[PDB]
């Protein structure tokens, strides 16, 4: 079955900016208290990052890929689970799934079909808070496929909505020679849901080497069954796109990335 | 010899760089891992016939061969690619395994551009084919003693098809023009015969279990290659070392810095490797390169005399016989005798030592 | 069949530059020694 919603609310494309974010550790590699300068895909500062809000109210359509991508979502009750990414995604080429489940999330890579509206919606149920998900209907079975993987799943909090927004999951996507490289962080913010100043370093997480040709991707988002038919909480979530720049990057004493520079910014940051 | 001439006056000369020799060679890698679970294929219930032939895909997983290989459990042997003794060292993407169980008359045209019953019908291969055959004598278990007529084989094909285009249809096959109707007639043939195992069977139609290994090369990251091997740490010693690809010469010392725990390699200002951790246990050890320096040779002219004096620079001349003593902020000079005497310079060594000839 | 001549499909390992081999004892595919001329990986180091 394929099963499609239909209350949901369509708005325009909020512009915001980051003035810090997207700054990632290049390599595996020890530097102390030293001054490096690398070219490499990096999330332009002070960009026009498109804001996205999921609040019975889903806008999720598909957004063209290159060069990897910048997501950063902060939502409490773990209604977000993964995407696709894909091509065509329409049972002909070989596509890939992610899905984070409250158990080992699961990595996929092989042929599927999808519904117009497919999603992992959880039914509500009074006997417990956390009850068990009842509607994941993106596909039965396309064909033999490719690839398969498990993981230990990468937060948690199932329910829960705090005044103080503990979950601020940022990463970033990019694929290069059949290798495709995934950078992760989760920090809490305890103020105004917008773009926070400082600065953080991205750790890197996990490398998948399958080799395909990668040009759309969407998001998959659950679903509750809590009041009106289908009716969710508040989410939203930021995207923005990569570019190919040279930054300057200090590492401390202990060997953890402190600060950063954009060397195509104004004339002070490239006589720096 | 250096300075192309048969008389030598008072003074320093520079030449013959030295540099200690090292021991022996290392390498360090992670454990073995996720091997891959051909051995049930191998040790199954039911194995395939040469019409259906169990073809499986192999990825992301490492197949231990030498242990098979080298084990006498196997009968007859044949790699197209390379030598054997190496095939833990060639990386492939993907794997296509083929096994299956025949009649081992026919074995010789397994072997791609061969003609035969075998092959030219179902069982090809292209003529720039790579993988290992590998065939072991099995009229053990597959011969049956009333025959095992469950085997099949595709004995009849219109057209040769190509190279790992297994058909599994059983048309009756028109071996002539005349039109075939009813299941069975004139001209119609069933294309699959049934194999003839029995333990009173002769050399030839003992069953062979074979199993062809072709794999895809570059055009996605390569996965599925044998295992390596490791020997345990030395320190205190210039030897060489293979950490992670990266292949060094040095001294192995213990660290007091602290790698987050996913960096691996120590780098300096200068932009060298001086800092790797160890694949098997988590530690992170500094690499100091072995000594190194010119030697100088101090003399009076060889109208004098003839005794000489030689200078190490910058090494703890405890380490000379690797290769009368003194030692100065300059390196060690061995050759002459120091005295507590003072005099105005001779000849300049270095942090205020001269050396001079004199009086015996 | 001109099966008359033979070349040396099995050896050890490379050669340096300009040497031939005439010996044609069995070979050695498996680290077990191959006793007598015949068993296990005992082949013969030529092929037609
Ligand atoms: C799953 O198996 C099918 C059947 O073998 C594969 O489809 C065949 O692929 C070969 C190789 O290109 C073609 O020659 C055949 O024509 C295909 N069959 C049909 C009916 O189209 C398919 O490729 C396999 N899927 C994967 C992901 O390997
Ligand atoms: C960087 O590492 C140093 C030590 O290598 C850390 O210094 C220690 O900090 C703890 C807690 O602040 C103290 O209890 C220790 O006495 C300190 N030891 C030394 C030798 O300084 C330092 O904290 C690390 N950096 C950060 C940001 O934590
Ligand atoms: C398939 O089954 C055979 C039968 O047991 C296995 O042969 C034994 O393997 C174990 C593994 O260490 C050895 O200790 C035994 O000595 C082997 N038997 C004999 C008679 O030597 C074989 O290993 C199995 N296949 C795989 C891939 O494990
Ligand atoms: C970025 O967004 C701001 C605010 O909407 C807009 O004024 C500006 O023109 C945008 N810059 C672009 C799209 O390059
Ligand atoms: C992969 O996708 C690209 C982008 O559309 C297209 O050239 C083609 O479908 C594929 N190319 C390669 C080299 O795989
Ligand atoms: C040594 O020196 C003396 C005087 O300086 C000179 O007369 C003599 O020829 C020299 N001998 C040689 C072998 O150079
Ligand atoms: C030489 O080594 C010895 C022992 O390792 C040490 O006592 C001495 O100070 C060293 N001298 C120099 C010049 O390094
Ligand atoms: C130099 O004098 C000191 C102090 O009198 C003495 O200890 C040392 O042995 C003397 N060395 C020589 C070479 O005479």
């Amino acid at each position: 079955q394929c099963v499609n919603l239909t209350t949901r609310t369509q708005l325009p494309p909020a512009y915001t900016n980051s003035f810090t974010r997207g700054v990632y550790y290049p390599d595996k590699v020890f530097r102390s208290s030293v001054l490096h300068s690398t070219q490499d895909l990096f999330l332009p500062f002070f960009s026009n990052v498109t804001w996205f809000h999921a609040i019975k109210r889903f806008d999720n359509p598909v957004l063209p890929f290159n060069d990897g991508v910048y997501f950063a979502s902060t939502e409490k009750s773990n209604i977000i689970r993964g995407w696709i990414f894909g091509t065509t995604l329409d049972s002909k080429t070989q596509s890939l799934l992610i899905v984070n489940n409250a158990t080992n999330v699961v990595i996929k890579v092989c042929e599927f079909q999808f519904c117009n509206d497919p999603f992992l919606g959880v039914y509500y149920h009074k006997n417990n808070k956390s009850w068990m998900e009842s509607e994941f209907r993106v596909y039965s079975s396309a064909n033999n496929c490719t690839f398969e993987y498990v993981s230990q799943p990468f937060l948690m909090d199932l329910e829960g909505k705090q005044g103080n927004f503990k979950n601020l999951r940022e990463f970033v996507f990019k694929n290069i020679d059949g290798y495709f490289k995934i950078y992760s962080k989760h920090t809490p913010i305890n103020l105004v849901r917008d773009l926070p100043q400082g600065f953080s370093a991205l750790e890197p997480l996990v490398d998948l080497p399958i080799g395909i040709n990668i040009t759309r991707f969407q998001t998959l988002l659950a679903l509750h069954n809590s009041s009106s038919g289908w009716t969710a909480g508040a989410a939203a979530y930021y995207v923005g796109y990569l570019q190919p720049r040279t930054f300057l990057l200090k590492y401390n004493e202990n060997g953890t990335i402190t600060d950063a520079v954009d060397c195509a910014l104004d004339p002070l940051s490239e006589t720096k | 010899c250096t300075l192309k001439s048969f008389t030598v006056e008072k003074g320093i000369y520079q030449t013959s760089n030295f540099r200690v020799q090292p021991t022996e060679s290392i390498v360090r890698f992670p454990n073995i891992t996720n091997l891959c679970p051909f051995g049930e294929v191998f040790n199954a219930t039911r194995f395939a016939s040469v019409y259906a032939w169990n073809r499986k895909r192999i990825s992301n997983c490492v197949a231990d061969y030498s242990v098979l290989y080298n084990s006498a459990s196997f009968s007859t042997f044949k790699c197209y690619g390379v030598s054997p003794t190496k095939l833990n060292d060639l990386c492939f993407t993907n794997v296509y395994a083929d096994s299956f169980v025949i009649r081992g008359d026919e074995v010789r045209q397994i072997a791609p551009g061969q003609t035969g019953k075998i092959a030219d019908y179902n069982y090809k291969l292209p003529d720039d084919f790579t993988g290992c055959v590998i065939a072991w004598n099995s009229n053990n278990l597959d011969s049956k003693v009333g025959g095992n007529y469950n085997y099949q084989y595709r004995l009849f094909r219109k057209s040769n098809l190509k190279p790992f285009e297994r058909d599994i249809s059983t048309e009756i096959y028109q071996a002539g023009s005349t039109p075939c109707n009813g299941v069975e007639g004139f001209n119609c043939y069933s294309p699959l015969q049934s194999y003839g195992f029995q333990p009173t069977n002769g050399v030839g139609y003992q069953p062979y279990r074979v199993v062809v290994l072709s794999f895809e090369l570059l055009h996605a990251p390569a996965t599925v290659c044998g295992p390596k091997k490791s020997t345990n740490l030395v320190k205190n010693k210039c030897v060489n070392f293979n950490f992670n690809g990266l292949t060094g010469t040095g001294v192995l010392t213990e660290s007091n810095k602290k790698f987050l725990p996913f960096q691996q390699f120590g780098r300096d200002i200068a932009d060298t490797t001086d800092a790797v951790r160890d694949p098997q246990t988590l530690e992170i050890l500094d690499i100091t390169p072995c000594s190194f320096g010119g030697v100088s040779v101090i003399t009076p002219g060889t109208n004098t005399s003839n005794q000489v004096a030689v200078l190490y620079q910058g090494v703890n001349c405890t380490e000379v016989p690797v290769a009368n003593v003194f030692q100065t902020r300059a390196g060690c000079l061995i050759g002459a005798e120091h005295v507590n005497n003072s005099y105005e310079c001779d000849i300049p060594i270095g942090a205020g030592i001269c050396a001079s000839y004199q009086t015996s």
